[PDB]
């Protein structure tokens, strides 16, 4: 069972929960997934009715790990107030810079995604799943293809699932390099075989999504939470780290520290402990200049002591922690947050449109040093004009983190204008 | 008159037989093209047009629209380069300039013989390995030109 | 944060074993994998065991320990028993003047560790040891972690790369024995015994760690491996002479300008070591005697052998500690004797009064408090300590000294008269 | 009646579990309870064959045989002096002077304080460095009484 060469990220958890197997880097099959009591968790939820689990998973607390941090329980529960049939979707399309997190699951642990789908699956009365998985994880594309055949094999895919008469079947699609199709609409579109043009929202896809049904779509880290929640109970999961934001958390981070990988850890740790504590520090013990949040938030070194959490003064998104040090230039890191931008509307909208590119042309022509002043305050007004009419979250975003930058950093970019 | 080998034809109807509609297979059966020919010849979106029972502007404007997919450039393997901000904070450029000593070209470009292609790419979902680079499926964090050269001769 | 270590210099002209080593510090895996460390690996687990061995057996590769047994051989006869197989790295180097091993360990550790790997791969070993010295804590703790580095980047542990070889790694710590580093003897101490060392035939190879088939190789023979992955065994052969080919450690020491360790072709003369590269000797005095450890002496007439394995080659370990003309021999051989008296253990009677009456003996000679009887019999003694043995301790615990005997009669005879 | 802290038991307990064979552990646990007590406490020998489950006998015979463990003197630092060849013709006399000199002891002794312990060894590995001494886990070449002091003075 060759696999395409994945690189070994470094994973460490304080918890060893999402982590227990995916912290060594290697496939988990269903044998080592089964002896570690995997399965289980299934086994209890088909003995459930579909409502206690919903109840059991809106007590836990649990909140996306896409991004959003919308509570999974109350997700579930509008789905469920709408006649079906219902479709599962697993989002694995994973492409913000500098998050990792999802694939070591996929990669490593793929059973302990496969079970939480089944869960959630039978949770919201969907007979039908799917896992959407970014074209540029072709390992984890055949990884997940492996298990689902595993699974099939020890009966707990298919029809009348150990003789619950719940039947589903998972099918793994394939994205084809747009990171559009990790927002939830345009993932649905793709599904449907067309672009991955984000749709108007609300209505919600657990109104109206797949094929205009009922629709759930949750975060690949997301649903690996829920064989927990039904393994060890609401109660159990919830004194895991704070009481209001319960639950293990992975922390994907990178650039300038010693041990650069993913952290499992509580939601009551910070940003400062996350970096220092755990990732080593900086290299060669420099200082932090700035995190950014993937690419959605940019924190200064005044802004460590933040918790890990889902509160309105916290770090929040998905826990991506990519470390900028001393030496490192903002204008030419949001440079390549612009170029990011630029590279992945849609189009749809044409303030995104023409937003996101003028954004990454004036920015390199300022970094070049080739920018009129007209090209600046083209900048500074294009920044500010990305986001009216835009229908997703990119166009509200697309020049977020780089407004922080200017607000944050003052000087670094007069040097420029200067 | 373009007909797939049936070998590949094959392959294209276990994916369109695999999901409940036939159009959901379009960008499985795209790479599966892809796969086969070292791009996507324009000749073929005709035929699979046919096997999805979709228009052909339908699957010309997928194709167009997701960014995996190249139909001017034959190539055996895609080096796929991340220039993503982690991979340029940590060596983006080390790795091109290395790829440009061993094969002697730049981002767009096809080596004479068409056996290797660099394609710059948004994040790979690999940052801590920064810089991040794939070969066709197969992917690896750069550490030097030793390194890379040995890495690349694996692909004959 | 590691235990001190001195700054034992280090020179190569061929810059393989050395490349990193030659520089006194902790060489991580990330150095290690910018100079395209773990290719080797990556290559070796591309062909069968079957392969690798017969690589090795090409590369003319001979131990590093001291006994120069070809490598590739000594893998044939493990693999023609059933398994399980173990692979065991002796690093117990507790010789007097032999420093070679040390600094692969504590400079180049992952050197070691894709060799082990390599290795263990060759011969189905899924279960390695490296047994270190309890005197060597820095490099104990250097290996430890090192070990670590490689798993967190899936060179061990269960599947190594999709291969489906798994392979564990156990660091073992000696406790003072010298006679821990013969190969019975380390195995007994793997098992969590006493250091006795076991009547052979069997060798490790069909009879070892737990009875089962076990192959002991030295830290730098090990260390050889992924050269020969690397450039191919054809290459390899290519590096000094044909019949005795690759690099080889030197450690140096002793009344020379440059005391370290030098990697040089096995052409090399023992002149040329100590003349061309450990800088000739301190204040241009002439060489008296060369001790290859505590197991040969070469005289001044013997300097032009070659650095080889060969029957009038220098061979051991390549260990080379010089004496100069002010230097006393018999002073010298009774130091040689207390390491032999404090290291028998002691199983074989001529070997456990041997050794002790040799040097306490000697001690009196030395003193000038020996009687014609103590000279007598010192002269018997050295003549009598092989007998029965089951080891090579007993073997050689005479045989510097009787090389004294015979080359400086001179300086003995002062003692004597 | 003895029972070992549970910091030491928890290492202890580490060692026996870190092995494929809980009695492979001895040595590693022998040094651990060194490294705590500053000597082999005959007490500390019947509760560690328990944990290893092997006969008393057998862990007083192994603690007998290997020359760094000690179960006569406590002693915080132990010097470890090598007086094989190298070391000798290189100056081991003059470094024994030299620790006689700052701590008033020769070799086998302890100072009053429980201090140091001066222990003569066989070769240290590290010839070229002669005359050579280590201080428990750290290793040095002795070069003069001053540097020796200067040395000396880390440990408290
Ligand atoms: N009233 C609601 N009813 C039902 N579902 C809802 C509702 N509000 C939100 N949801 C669901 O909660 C999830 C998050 O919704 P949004 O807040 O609209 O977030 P979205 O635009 O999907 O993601 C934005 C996120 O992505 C990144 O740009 C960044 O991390 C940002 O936080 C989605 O699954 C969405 O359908
Ligand atoms: N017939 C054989 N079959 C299999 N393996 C063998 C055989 N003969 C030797 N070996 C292996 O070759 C290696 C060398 O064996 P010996 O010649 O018995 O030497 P040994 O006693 O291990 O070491 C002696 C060495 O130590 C020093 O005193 C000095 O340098 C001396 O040369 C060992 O690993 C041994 O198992
Ligand atoms: C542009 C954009 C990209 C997104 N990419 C992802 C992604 O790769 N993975 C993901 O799970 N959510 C992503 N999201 C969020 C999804 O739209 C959605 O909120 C999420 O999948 C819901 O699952 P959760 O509630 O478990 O987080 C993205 C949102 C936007 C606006
Ligand atoms: C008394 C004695 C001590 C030995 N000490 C060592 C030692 O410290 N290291 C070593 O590798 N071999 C030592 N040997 C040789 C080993 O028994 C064995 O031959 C060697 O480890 C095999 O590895 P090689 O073939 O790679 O040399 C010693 C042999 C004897 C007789
Ligand atoms: S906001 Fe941008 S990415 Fe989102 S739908 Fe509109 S154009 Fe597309
Ligand atoms: S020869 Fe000496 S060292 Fe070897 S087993 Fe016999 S007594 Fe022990
Ligand atoms: S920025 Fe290159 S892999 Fe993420
Ligand atoms: S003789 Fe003292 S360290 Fe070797
Ligand atoms: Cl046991
Ligand atoms: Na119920
Ligand atoms: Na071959």
């Amino acid at each position: 069972r060759s696999y395409p060469a994945i690189p070994r990220i470094y994973a460490e958890t304080t918890l060893n929960m999402l982590l227990k197997r995916a912290k060594k880097p290697r496939v988990h099959s269903i044998d080592e997934y089964l002896k570690d009591g995997g399965y289980q968790a299934l086994e209890k939820a088909l003995n459930m009715s579909p409502e206690e689990i919903i109840d059991w998973v809106d007590k836990s607390t649990l909140r996306g790990r896409g991004g959003a941090g919308f509570p999974t329980g109350k997700k579930w529960k509008f789905a469920v107030q709408n006649p079906g049939p219902r479709y599962f979707i697993c989002n694995a399309d994973e492409s913000e810079p500098g998050t990792f997190k999802d694939r070591i699951i996929i990669e490593r642990d793929p059973h302990l995604l496969i079970e939480g789908i089944i869960i959630s699956s039978y949770a919201i009365g969907a007979n039908e799943a799917y896992i959407y998985i970014r074209g540029e994880y072709p390992a984890g594309y055949y990884i997940l293809r492996d298990a689902i055949e595993e699974a099939k094999k020890k009966g707990f895919l298919g029809k009348n699932i150990l003789g619950s008469g719940f039947d589903l079947e998972i099918y793994v699609a394939r994205g084809a390099g747009a990171y559009i199709c990790g927002e939830e609409t345009a993932l649905i579109e793709s599904l449907e075989g067309k672009r991955g043009h984000p749709r108007l929202k609300p209505p919600y896809p657990v109104q109206k999504g797949l094929w205009g049904k009922p629709t759930v779509v949750n975060n690949v880290e997301t649903i690996a939470n829920v064989p927990f929640i039904i393994s060890m109970g609401w109660e159990e999961y919830r004194y895991i780290g704070p009481s209001d934001y319960a639950g293990p958390k992975l922390f994907p981070v990178s650039g300038k520290v010693k041990k650069p990988g993913v952290y499992e850890l509580p939601m009551n740790t910070t940003l400062r402990e996350v970096i220092f504590k755990y990732a080593g520090g900086t290299l060669g013990n420099k200082k932090v200049k700035a995190v950014f949040s993937g690419a959605l938030d940019c924190f200064s070194s005044e802004e460590l002591d933040i918790p890990m959490d889902y509160s309105p003064l916290g770090f929040g998104g998905t826990g991506t922690v990519i470390v900028l040090t001393e030496e490192d230039d903002i204008v030419e890191a949001a440079l390549k947050i612009a170029e990011f931008y630029e590279h992945e509307t849609c189009g749809q909208c044409t303030p995104c449109r023409v937003g996101c590119y003028e954004q990454a042309n004036l920015l390199e022509k300022i970094y070049k040093g080739e920018a009129t002043e007209q090209d600046w305050e083209g900048f500074d007004f294009v920044n500010r004009n990305i986001q009216p009419t835009s229908i997703c979250g990119l166009g509200a975003v697309a020049g977020r983190l780089i407004r922080q930058t200017l607000e944050k950093f003052p000087e670094e970019w007069e040097k420029y204008r200067k | 008159e373009f007909e797939f080998p049936e070998e590949l034809k094959t392959k294209l109807q276990e994916h369109i037989n695999y999901f409940p509609k036939k159009r959901q297979a379009i960008l499985l059966c795209l790479h599966e093209i892809q796969n086969y020919y070292g791009y996507i010849p324009p000749e073929s979106l005709k035929p699979l047009a046919d096997m999805l029972e979709l228009p052909l502007n339908h699957v010309e404007g997928v194709v167009a629209f997701y960014d995996m997919f190249d139909r001017e450039d034959k190539a055996k393997y895609r080096i796929r380069v991340c220039v993503s901000i982690v991979c340029h904070l940590m060596g983006t450029n080390k790795l091109l300039k290395a790829l440009e000593n061993i094969l002697g070209i730049k981002p767009g470009e096809v080596t004479p013989d068409g056996k290797f292609k660099i394609v710059p790419v948004q994040c790979l979902g690999a940052c801590s390995e920064a810089p991040v680079f794939m070969v066709n499926d197969d992917e690896y964090k750069f550490e030097s030109e030793v390194q890379l050269n040995e890495i690349l001769s694996r692909y004959t």
